[PDB]
């Protein structure tokens, strides 16, 4: 069934869903549709590791208990541009201050 | 109102003790919650069901008080706290159980008593 | 006598309360008066079967916090008569909090309510992390509801 | 099908029109992009994250799983949560 994940690129972060069942390259056509990008535009990417195009995203690790609604999987995005794919680069969120002592 | 002879005095107080005192199998003692009926104001549906109300706090006052003139009229009393339980809380729920299994253990204590 | 009371049907039913919420669960019955009694608490994955009546109205808090749960994807649980000795059962879970009151719900848990006004937040934030989460609140609302059919 | 929420440090984030209309306050706004100047990045994706959940959940027949914060995001979120009235 579905699994949840954040796509993300520099500081572009997609939401989206996709079935276990569903592929690496089906990913990439949920990715066109939004970012008019076409698939061999694109490498996507568990933990620094290349997802192959006919792998299922449960294949990739991607299950029910790793990408949930409330705890997205993520999938990193590197485009291609003048025949070259630029480095993976995934920009950091903002951190949090200090706990305040008053929470422990 | 005269007292009843020592020995059956003595026997009231025996029985209503095993039936107080008795713990299940699991370790619960079944007549707690009869020990004192809830007051009028707590629950007014007992009363607007129950014509003659009573619990052990009652039978142990009427054993002191030589009103039971037998065995006999002290069982009666039992039944009737036994009955009301059960008429109040159906067929179905614990107290009512709990109400059946102190009948019996009433009945097997004035069996031993009386020998 | 109030809309939101359990009526006095002397009609058992028994029932099945089940917590599948990661939370201690207090069942609370509302009496022939509207006002709710607190029932021994459910343990998180834990049921059991328990002895109730027709037209006998329930509703269920996390032990601790009072934070309101549903019961089969509602507020309130009342029982039909069993048919053929079948026990009703009430699913008990997690509402979805809108993202505030849960928000609430951990500040609340990680921080003594002396401490409150010694966070560094928007003012308003001071009142509602005080409006603790309580059955008469709520009770209130439903009944509101229901004035409305 | 797809708006833009724009975090205060410049990071957008690409949802479902019908996951952000959970937002009362974004409701309003729309257009498809969104502008805010005063929740940052790690605020703004844990708020996409609750998107997903209360439209995954809501009027669900599963077990419901808590939604889980940090204690040192939780004071944010909440002013987040406030603020976007959901
Ligand atoms: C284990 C568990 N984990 C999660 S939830 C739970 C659980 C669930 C149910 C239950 C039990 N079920 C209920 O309580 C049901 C739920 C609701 O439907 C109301 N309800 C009744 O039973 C009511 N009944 C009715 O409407 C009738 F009976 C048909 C008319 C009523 C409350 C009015 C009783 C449970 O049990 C734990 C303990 O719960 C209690 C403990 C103490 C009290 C306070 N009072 C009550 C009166 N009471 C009595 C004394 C005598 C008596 C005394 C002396 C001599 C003679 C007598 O007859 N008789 N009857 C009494 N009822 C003494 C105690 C209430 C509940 C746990
Ligand atoms: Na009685
Ligand atoms: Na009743
Ligand atoms: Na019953
Ligand atoms: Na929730």
């Amino acid at each position: 069934m579905d699994v949840f994940l954040m796509i993300r690129r520099h500081k572009t972060t997609i939401f989206t869903d996709a079935k276990e069942s569903s592929t690496v390259f089906e990913l990439k056509r949920i990715v066109e549709g939004i970012l008019k990008r076409p698939p061999d535009e694109q490498r996507l990417y568990k933990d620094d590791q290349l997802l192959d195009d006919g792998k299922t995203l449960g294949e990739c690790g991607f299950t029910s208990q790793t990408a949930r609604p409330q705890a997205p999987a993520t999938v990193g995005l590197a485009f291609r541009a003048d025949d070259t794919f630029e480095a993976l680069c995934i920009e950091p969120f903002s951190s949090p201050p200090e706990l305040p002592d008053v929470m422990k | 109102l005269s007292p009843n002879p020592p020995k059956l005095t003595k026997q009231m107080n025996a029985i209503i003790d095993t039936v107080i005192n008795y713990k299940d199998s699991s370790g619960r003692q079944l007549s707690e919650v009869f020990i004192q009926l809830p007051s009028r104001k707590e629950l007014p549906e007992y009363y607007e069901l129950i014509r003659k109300p009573v619990d052990f706090k009652k039978i142990k006052e009427r054993i002191r008080n030589h009103k039971y003139r037998s065995l006999g009229d002290l069982e009666k009393d039992v039944m009737l706290l036994c009955h009301n339980a059960q008429t109040f809380n159906l067929e179905g729920s614990q107290i009512y159980e709990d109400s059946i299994v102190l009948q019996s253990v009433f009945k097997s204590a004035r069996q031993k008593i009386a020998k | 006598r109030p809309v939101l009371r359990s009526v006095n049907s002397r009609e058992p039913s028994q029932v099945i309360f089940c917590n599948r919420s990661p939370r201690v669960v207090l069942p609370v019955w509302l009496n022939f008066d509207g006002e709710p009694q607190p029932y021994p608490t459910l343990p998180p994955g834990t049921g059991r079967r328990i002895h109730s009546y027709r037209g006998h109205l329930w509703l269920f808090r996390d032990a601790g916090t009072h934070d309101g749960l549903l019961v089969n994807q509602t507020e309130l649980f009342v029982p039909s008569l069993n048919v053929d000795g079948q026990p009703i059962f009430a699913n008990i879970t997690l509402p979805v909090y809108t993202l505030k009151e849960r928000c609430l719900q951990v500040v609340r848990s990680l921080v003594k309510p002396e401490n409150y006004r010694r966070l560094d937040i928007v003012r308003s934030l001071y009142e509602d992390l005080e409006d603790h989460p309580n059955v008469q609140k709520d009770l209130e609302r439903l009944t509101q509801e229901r004035i409305a059919h | 099908m797809y708006v833009k929420l724009i975090s205060s440090d410049g990071h957008e984030f690409i949802v479902k029109r019908e996951h952000a209309l959970t937002s009362g306050t974004i409701k309003a706004m729309l257009t498809n992009e969104v502008n805010f100047r005063e929740i940052p990045s790690h605020v703004l994706s844990k708020v996409c994250m609750y998107f997903t959940y209360k439209v995954r959940y809501t009027n669900s027949s599963t077990e419901i799983p808590e939604f889980p914060i940090a204690p040192e995001i939780a004071l944010e979120l909440l002013m987040a949560a406030n603020f976007l009235d959901c």
